[PDB]
């Protein structure tokens, strides 16, 4: 290019932060939601209630961790998927948080304990 | 037997004629370092996973407490090359009339001057490939004009490494930047395989060469010797290998376990600025010796390959979605029998996929 | 999707416009353009000398066909090339030209008829 490099992009998060959770025959950790506006979804960001992504100062209302890789344009999750799937209840995941600018992470993970979230180390 | 000069009705003799052909420099393409790789396409892509390790922080066995592994990250790249053409006509009016040089009263033929024309594309098309195998070499790609077509660093995100050897001062550890030359390719190649340091190209200019070889240390070291290697290197020619372009032998020297070669290339562009081979953007203080160290081909073995080139096809009527080629050369006759046309087109890339092994070498201090 | 249809558009107009140019060794109808930032090109589209394209009220202003697929963010030509190349002395070209919003075909069609330019009817 004009700028001396092409970077094509970076290999979406794959949903494997997934260490245990409360398996149940209609799934128990995961609830759906109905993708706000136009927003791009990915593996491990923070929700709120409604759906969209916890900004600063909204930490304490930390609703669930995504999941699902989804894309706005095609209002489809990677797995062509209708709505959008986060962890709320029971579970331990990886470190792995996308999180927004500005929000800090122990507000998150303590507001994510609080309803049964654990999260392991990871190197 | 032609016409004297002063007199157009005695004779003088046309003994012969000399002829002045420039320097051409084929070190970097001679070496086989580049493995040509014939493409289809106009771009290639190319997959870049890796992953990282750490060390497990001791846990407690009765609160039963565990540590996990990040993934792996899968990226990709993409490559743009370069399209040289070069057009030369061939006109009856530069045939009619004029004289063979070297000849008394014989003319030029078409032959004579198309194999000249055809003779001078190709050292063209040689010399640049060989500059731009060498810019390849240096870690960026940078065209004749200046224009950048692929930043290696940039693109695979890695910094450069340069060593200072410092070989104006006479205390200057030699041998431990050699060594830490030696361990940046083991250290950084990341190959996951074994690596021997010792086997690298050291390809320096006429100055750093003369302040190595002249070091006060190397030469009282190789003084106190009784080794045949010694006396060549101290009363001897200097001058093993070699099969340069100009020069029927290079310079080079032994001090550890690695080899030293100078390579005086160089080229001129249209502008007339000339392009010194073994040079570093930026570095013109004359008296600071500079090098480029960039693995040997037998280091990280055939299946792990880091110099290749690229081939296009050209834009003719017939050639598309085929695989590229060194060099095109096309017949072409003018309307009218008004002349030849010829055009040469060369759509390449020189690349290196592990950048982070050319490591640059300079004489002065940091 | 959620719409119920996934179109994944259309794709980019080939380089078949060109029906007959002055084929020459330096290309005597071929112009070079350093691309403007944030600009997608297509094959058809009419740029002024600037190198942007025709708006409404500048159609005597019409230099060139664009002839490259231009990415814009890419800064790279559908053919990894690095600068927009669209013909603008005598040639011949079909019928299809994409013009702006509010910009009349007629006024940069004569344009480009001064210019050396004509456009066989397509059907």
């Amino acid at each position: 290019a004009y700028q001396g490099f092409t970077k094509l992009g970076e290999r979406e998060p794959l949903n494997d932060i997934i260490l245990w959770e409360e398996i149940t025959p209609t799934g128990h950790s995961r609830k759906e939601y109905a993708p706000v506006a136009s927003t791009e979804y990915r593996v491990g960001e923070v929700l709120k209630a409604d759906g969209s992504k916890v900004a600063a100062g909204q930490e304490a209302q930390a609703d669930s961790v995504c999941i699902v890789n989804f894309y706005a344009d095609l209002q489809l999750s990677y797995h062509g998927q209708l709505k959008v799937v986060g962890i709320y209840r029971d579970a331990e995941l990886k470190d792995l948080l996308k999180l927004e600018s500005g929000v800090d992470a122990a507000a998150v993970k303590s507001a994510l304990k609080a309803k049964g979230i654990d999260f392991v180390p990871t190197g | 037997l032609t016409n004297s000069e002063k007199s157009r009705f005695f004779l003088a003799d046309l003994t012969g004629e000399v002829q002045s052909i420039p320097n051409t420099y084929g070190y970097i393409s001679g070496l086989g370092l580049f493995r040509s790789a014939p493409q289809t396409q106009t771009t290639f892509l190319m997959d870049l996973t890796d992953w990282d390790i750490s060390l497990l922080d001791a846990v407690d066995r009765t609160s039963r407490k565990a540590e996990t592994s990040a993934p792996e990250r899968v990226r990709q790249i993409s490559f743009p090359m370069m399209y040289f053409k070069e057009v030369e006509s061939i006109t009856p009016d530069e045939i009619q009339g004029v004289r063979q040089p070297g000849t008394a009263n014989e003319l030029t033929t078409e032959a004579v001057v198309r194999a000249k024309k055809l003779m001078k594309i190709r050292t063209k098309f040689d010399i640049t490939r060989e500059f731009l195998f060498m810019q390849a070499l240096k870690g960026k790609v940078i065209d004749a004009n200046g224009v950048l077509y692929a930043d290696l660093y940039k693109q695979f995100d890695v910094t450069k490494k340069t060593i200072y050897f410092d070989l104006d001062n006479p205390n200057s550890d030699i041998d431990a930047h050699i060594e830490d030359l030696r361990m940046h390719m083991e250290d950084e190649a990341k190959t996951g395989t074994v690596i021997n340091g010792e086997e690298i190209h050291i390809v320096v200019d006429r100055t750093f060469f003369s302040k190595l070889i002249k070091h006060p240390k190397i030469r009282d070291a190789y003084l106190a010797q009784q080794t045949p290697l010694a006396w060549q290197q101290i009363t001897g020619s200097l001058r093993t290998g070699g099969t340069d372009g100009v020069q029927a032998h290079m310079n080079r020297f032994y001090y550890g376990g690695v080899v030293f070669v100078q390579y005086n290339g160089k080229f001129k562009d249209k502008r007339g600025k000339t392009h010194t081979l073994v040079s570093i953007d930026g570095v013109s203080d004359t008296n600071v010796g500079v090098g480029h160290a960039f693995p040997n081909v037998a280091m990280l073995g055939e299946a792990n390959n880091i110099f290749e080139v690229a081939y296009a096809p050209c834009p003719k009527m017939g050639y598309a979605n085929t695989l590229g080629q060194e060099l095109y050369v096309f017949e072409y006759e003018k309307d009218r029998d008004e002349g030849i046309d010829f055009e040469a087109h060369s759509y390449m890339l020189p690349y290196c996929t592990r950048p982070q092994l050319l490591v640059d070498v300079r004489s002065d201090a940091e």
